[PDB]
């Protein structure tokens, strides 16, 4: 699988802001038909729910604040209002051939 | 040193469908050294 | 949906079998995985099985070590472990097919295996 | 002389319209009506085609509603099929979709109406945004054909029909100068681009945007506000009206074609007779010469695709999200129903583009003695120099070179220049009264038109590559302008001569 | 370089050029000054001026190709009429001669 | 678990490809391929669909190979629609499957082999680079987008270091009108030695007729024929001028077995291209209806590990239009005997042809030279364009080989420069002849030994009629 990096691995943001979490792969991942990002958020004690399906294809049951995008190696997630329920650790898996490869990952907290 | 700097050429009509290709062609004939051919024809000297 | 069992505080390279409690769907039509979640919080895929055991794959620190048992009449997934290491201490939250689904889909609450 | 004709419609009262139209065209010449239905089942669609066109002389089908298998099973045998309720421009592709008829043109024909919109005020300044769709690409080639014959049009802007965060194009549009802009996209991409450019204030005063037709929906005004004029072809399209027009023109067609030479019979349902199809193109090629001066919706004229020429349009004012007709394009002439256009800043007039330019980007190169680059002091103030008469020589703050090494993390060095050029351009800034933008090339190149090693490209570099890419309003350099320079650029007259 | 690429009969020196061509003119200046180069082909307004400043170099031969001094800008700049008029005015009011002396 | 139901339509034999090597060679034998051979003789489309999912009633195929012995590009789009609706990867073989229209079908999982018209454009300019002949005239009709092809070829001749100048206007859609007035008005301005070709064939017969009635056909022009003008192999029209040359795929090497063997050797091992991910193999379905009814979950580029494969060294890489990036192409002359006589081939930017001597049919002369500076100076061709791309003539530096065999094409690609180059230029300018210019490789001027021949003098007196 194509290796990723993920930044920033920890981020405290204030409420209402547009929180942006970058992801950088090593190679170009997919075609114009689809992409590879399967984003996962949860807390310790929570199971990771799917957020994004390909690169901007949103999983059902996701609030409209979360919005991911990007292609090639550049990938992002934009949460244009920041709320109190957004404290979670964020992970994105994919497969060029191996379905579990991460970047560094990230945990999102709230700046107070 | 000449005590002016003006040129020599052609006057055409303003705002026509004109003569872009002749400008490209005379710039080519400049770049082909045909001006040097023309002065090799006429611009020859004595007291030089 | 999904629930893990058979995991706990274990030791070195003897035997250990995980047991995925399955409820609420058709288990015999989905693709499986194995879900090492480290205390360092860097996930590893141990192994994968298909809906009938006809498709398994092990990475390099998995083959020879760990095997999968997969029941569709019982609807229960199993991970028979052998030759464990202290690095293999990790949590497990399994997940199922994402419909051609390179990635997995269907997390429930799970277990932790501690090799010590 | 009994003629059978198929039909695919979603309503049985429209099948009654079909039978009544059969009886009306029977007034000449005999007609035969057959089964009319509609299926959301492509297998059952093609299966009903060659289990129900097992009649020998089914000559035409009128279909209704997306693409369909009957564009293939009937697109071979090969009878004309009248599409009614889908507006794909893929049916205009006469490579495969040659044997089909449509009453209305698909979305590509709005580009001619937008050229008519240009002709409404006879204005020029316009920028277009084009989505990445091959249908929209073909309409873009159509409007490029419409332009080749004036129009200013600045550039095409490319859009991806599945992307968001168009702000990278929106800041570029802020840098752009033409105030008039029309969108070409669907309404769901229009959600993003309308809310983003209204957030990024690219309404100008409320005037900037213009609308086509396919992005018009219910939510379309929960987006881009009032004053922003849209369009529609025919309001209240009675399908029975198109039925009557098609049946009248095909009655004309059957009284033409039935007084002709030997005609091959069509086959009987996908079995055994996969050898006879030439009759379809035969009577279709003769039928394309037919016209229609009659019509309940007016006279119908055929293009090369058989769509109706000389159509009408509802030019729409937006009085608090309304669609108020300020005019109609009557076939050849826009005939105005003129009301007040708001354009919420208040552009009720014919403003005819814009008036912007006073800022001049000047990309230069250092050259002795024309340009004498000299770095400033520690505070960015220039080290002040005098002439031989003690007069302070002018040094404007030269910025632009972000490389002296290039290959190391350099900074955009603040220098300042002096020569012929600096006092010359300062005199010219007194002359033309513009404002001034210094730029330089960090690598320091004129930059020649080398052939790029990929497929068939010979591209200028440096300053010529930058001015080619619009990264310069002005290039001041020692320039022996060749033919390849002059064939792309404008330039004033040279003044110094050398050898 | 574009002119020499347009040249045909100059082909006997093309490899001798391409073996030692420089991306910068000051590199060629110091190359002639240190005899790493022996012939630099450039316009008279630069070569004869730096030959008039630094007492190590000298120009040879006449003006081998008549060349001008042009400007570059984007298309549709209709103020270039008055720009060329101001060019002729600097040529007329001797401001070009002020730059010439200066 | 690889079902590939073998489909035959027409008259061919089933023993042409037995399995017979699929079981044997090397197949990483955990992939278990399965076949189902059947042979038909009709092209009835309802019979085709009932055959499709009476075949797919036997669920374990989901993707076949198929040979239809017809022209049928309409069915070549219909099966694209079939792979677009009953979505599965297929591969075409013969006849109607070789005749590929290649339109945009985003949900068809079906590719084939074949050359693109741009690949044909590159070889049709490469032969003109090889013989240094210059394109001046294409004829184009209205048949879709020829205009983009000539845009690409026009940018190519813009950026091929030489401006091989086109004629003025080449589109003449004379199917709309009589056209004969504008036919003569366009054929008046023709200044080419060569004519390149559009797509259509009945209009090719009609335009052969109008070139006969104009006076174009005899020997002042020659014609390069792509596919869809040739169409069927064994047919030549009657208004056909002498000396046409066709370019198509090598059907004498492609009307054969052992290429569907290559296809199944891509399909299997493409199974393990997908299993390199250890992708779960999608379950084959009793189908046509439930497979597009469940979901379109399978529509995520399984063929991306399939269009970048190389079998036995042969790079079988499929271009995105549905063609292959590396096809095998043939060069075949259409002769006055209405016979398909092969000139040669193209494979991987090389024109593997028989002779440097292109065959023809008192302008032609016979000439020999020997190197002598400064009459004749050195011969090294500049490989910037691959040919001697400056102002001097190929002197035909003759080839030589080991003396056990002939192996004499008679030419190494080497030009010549000097006085007699310009002399030959001026005398071909004044007298307007053509020449057969050679190089003396058999000695010097020569000393005549025992009265017998010597050199240049020897090569002339050996009755080759060459002019020294």
């Amino acid at each position: 699988d194509i290796q990723l990096t993920q930044s920033p691995a920890s981020l405290a943001v204030s409420l209402g802001q547009r929180a942006t979490i970058s992801c950088r792969a090593s190679q170009s991942v997919s075609t114009s038909r689809y992409s590879y990002m399967h984003w996962y958020q949860h807390k310790p004690g929570q199971p990771p729910k799917l957020l994004i399906k390909y690169a901007s294809n949103l999983e059902s049951g996701v609030p409209a604040r979360f919005s991911g995008s990007g292609s090639g190696t550049d990938f992002t997630l934009n949460i244009h209002p920041v709320e109190e329920e957004d404290t979670a650790t964020y992970y994105c898996q994919h497969s060029w051939e191996n379905p579990y490869t991460f970047g560094g990952g990230t945990k999102l907290e709230i700046k107070r | 040193k000449v005590f002016a700097s003006t040129g020599y050429g052609i006057a055409i009509q303003k705002d026509s469908g004109w003569k872009r290709q002749v400008d490209l062609a005379i710039l080519q004939l400049f770049g082909d050294g045909e001006m040097e051919e023309l002065e090799a024809l006429w611009l020859t000297g004595i007291c030089h | 949906k999904l629930q893990e069992s058979g995991g706990g505080s274990v030791k070195l390279g003897g035997s250990l079998k995980l047991s995925c409690v399955v409820s609420g769907f058709t288990f015999s039509t989905y693709y499986m995985s194995w879900v090492r979640q480290t205390p360092e919080k860097r996930l590893e895929l141990v192994a994968v099985i298909n809906s009938n055991g006809g498709n398994t794959y092990y990475p390099d620190n998995v083959k020879g070590r760990f095997t999968i048992s997969r029941d569709n009449a019982e609807n229960t997934l199993y991970l028979q472990m052998s030759s464990l290491k202290s690095e293999d201490t990790a949590l497990y939250y399994c997940a199922r097919r994402d419909y051609d689904g390179f990635a997995m889909d269907y997390w429930g609450q799970g277990t932790s295996v501690t090799v010590s | 002389k009994i003629v059978n004709i198929g039909a695919v419609l979603s309503t049985r009262k429209h099948e009654q319209m079909f039978r009544e139209a059969v009886n009306q065209a029977n007034k000449r010449i005999q007609l035969q009506a057959t089964s009319v239905t509609h299926k959301p089942n492509a297998i059952q669609m093609a299966l009903s085609v060659c289990e129900d066109l097992i009649s020998s002389q089914v000559y035409a089908i009128l279909v209704s509603h997306t693409p369909t298998p009957v564009s293939y099973t009937a697109g071979f045998y090969r009878i004309p099929v009248l599409g009614l309720t889908t507006r794909m421009s893929i049916y205009s592709d006469k490579s495969i979709h040659l044997s089909f008829l449509r009453t209305v043109p698909p979305y590509s024909h709005q580009s001619s109406v937008w050229f008519e919109m240009m002709r409404v005020y006879n204005w020029n300044h316009i920028i277009l945004l084009v989505s990445d769709d091959h249908e929209g690409r073909a309409a873009q080639k159509r409007l490029e054909t419409l332009l080749e014959e004036g129009p200013k049009a600045e550039k095409v802007l490319q859009f991806d029909p599945g992307t968001k965060n168009v702000t990278a194009l929106l800041m570029e549009a802020r840098e752009l100068e033409a105030r008039v802009i029309i969108l070409s996209a669907s309404e769901d991409d229009a959600a993003t681009v309308y809310r983003a450019a209204a957030m990024l204030d690219m309404t100008g005063s409320g005037y900037v945007w213009l609308v086509g037709e396919r992005e018009i929906s219910g939510n379309a005004l929960r987006y881009a506000p009032d004053g922003i004029i849209g369009l529609q072809l025919i309001n209240g399209k009675n399908e029975s009206a198109h039925i009557s027009d098609a049946v009248g023109v095909v009655a004309q067609a059957v009284h033409e074609l039935l007084e002709k030479e030997n005609i091959t019979d069509p086959p009987r349902g996908c079995v055994g007779n996969t050898n006879i199809w030439k009759t379809g193109p035969l009577f279709k090629r003769v039928l394309m010469s037919s016209k229609y001066a009659d019509g309940v919706t007016g006279r119908v004229e055929f293009n090369e695709d058989g769509d109706r020429k000389f159509a009408q349009y509802s030019i729409m004012n937006l009085q608090n999200r309304k669609l108020v007709q300020v005019g109609i394009y009557n076939g050849t002439h826009v005939i105005p129903n003129d009301r007040k256009i708001i354009w919420p800043g208040g552009e009720t007039e014919k403003p005819r583009g814009y008036q912007m330019s006073t800022r001049l980007k000047i990309v230069t190169i250092h050259q002795e003695p024309f340009v004498y680059v000299k770095p400033t002091m520690s505070d960015g103030t220039c080290k002040e120099e005098f002439t031989v008469n003690g007069d302070p020589v002018k040094k404007v703050i030269c910025t632009g070179p972000n490389d002296t090494s290039p290959g190391s993390p350099r900074h955009t060095v603040p220098q300042c220049c002096y020569g012929f050029c600096i006092d010359l351009l300062i005199k010219l800034a007194r002359t033309m009264q513009f404002t001034y933008e210094v730029h330089l090339v960090a690598d320091g190149k004129f930059g020649t038109q080398e052939r790029v090693q990929n497929s068939n490209k010979k591209e200028w570099n440096g300053m010529m590559g930058e001015l080619l890419s619009g990264q310069a309003d002005m290039i001041v350099a020692p320039l022996t302008i060749n033919n390849e320079r002059a064939q792309y650029i404008e330039f004033s007259k040279p003044f110094k001569y050398q050898g | 370089d574009i002119y020499f690429r347009r040249q045909v009969e100059l082909s006997t020196m093309y490899r001798h050029m391409e073996k030692h061509n420089y991306e910068s003119a000051a590199e060629a200046i110091q190359a002639v000054r240190d005899n790493k180069l022996h012939a630099f082909i450039w316009d008279s307004a630069v070569l004869e001026f730096e030959a008039s400043q630094k007492c190590d170099l000298v120009t040879t031969g006449e003006l081998f190709f008549r060349s001008g001094f042009g400007i570059g800008m984007r298309k549709d700049s209709p103020w270039k009429q008055q720009v060329s008029l101001s060019i002729l005015k600097s040529h007329e009011n001797g401001f070009m001669e002020d730059l010439d002396k200066t | 678990s690889i079902g590939i139901a073998v489909i035959l339509v027409g008259t061919s034999d089933e023993v042409a490809i037995k399995d017979a090597h699929e079981k044997d060679d090397f197949h990483h034998l955990s992939v278990v391929p399965r076949v189902e051979l059947v042979a038909m003789n009709e092209t009835d489309p309802k019979s085709i669909i009932t055959r499709i999912c009476d075949l797919m009633s036997d669920r374990k195929i989901q993707g076949v190979v198929f040979a239809d012995d017809t022209d049928q590009e309409a069915i070549a789009q219909i099966l694209d629609f079939i792979s677009a609706q009953t979505l599965t990867p297929i591969l075409g073989i013969h006849g109607g499957s070789s005749m590929i229209m290649a339109d945009k079908d985003e949900s068809s999982m079906f590719f084939q082999f074949g050359p693109s018209i741009e690949q044909q454009a590159s070889v049709m300019l490469n032969i003109m680079e090889e013989y240094d002949w210059y394109i001046f005239s294409i004829v184009t009709t209205y048949f879709p987008g020829y205009q983009d092809f000539v845009n690409k070829i026009r940018s190519t001749i813009e950026n091929s270091f030489v401006g091989w100048e086109l004629e003025e206007v080449l589109l003449l859609d004379m199917s709309l009108d009589d056209g004969d007035s504008k036919i003569q008005n366009q054929l008046k301005k023709l200044q080419s030695p060569i004519i390149l070709l559009y797509c259509t064939k009945e209009e090719a017969t009609y335009i052969f007729e109008v070139a006969n009635s104009v006076g174009l056909t005899g020997y002042g022009y020659t014609w390069i024929v792509p596919s869809l003008v040739a169409g069927d192999t064994d047919t030549v029209p009657s208004e056909f001028p002498t000396g046409l040359i066709s370019v198509s795929y090598d059907e004498w090497d492609y009307g054969l077995p052992a290429r569907v063997r290559d296809g199944i050797a891509i399909i299997t091992t493409a199974a393990s291209d997908m299993l390199s991910e250890h992708s779960f193999i999608p379950e084959p379905k009793s189908s046509c209806y439930n497979t597009h009814e469940k979901r379109i979950y399978q529509s995520n580029m399984l063929n991306r590990y399939l269009i970048n494969v190389t079998f036995e060294g042969r790079d079988l890489s499929f271009s995105e239009d549905g063609y292959q990036m590396h096809p095998k192409l043939v060069i075949i002359l259409l002769n006055k005997e209405r016979k398909w006589e092969r000139v040669g081939k193209w494979k991987d930017k090389s024109l593997q042809m028989k002779y440097y001597v292109w065959p023809r049919m008192d302008d032609h002369l016979s000439i020999v030279t020997l190197e002598e500076a400064p009459f004749v100076i050195v011969e090294s061709v500049d490989p910037l364009s691959g040919t001697c791309m400056r102002n001097t003539v190929p002197c035909q530096k003759r080839i030589i080989s080991e003396n056990k065999t002939d192996e004499e094409p008679g030419y190494i690609k080497k030009c010549c420069k000097g006085f007699c180059i310009d002399i030959l230029k001026k005398i071909s300018k004044s007298v307007k002849f053509t020449y057969d210019l050679y190089l003396v490789t058999n000695g010097k001027h020569g000393k005549k030994i025992n009265g017998t021949w010597n050199g240049m003098i020897g090569e002339v007196v050996m009755k080759r009629a060459y002019m020294a």
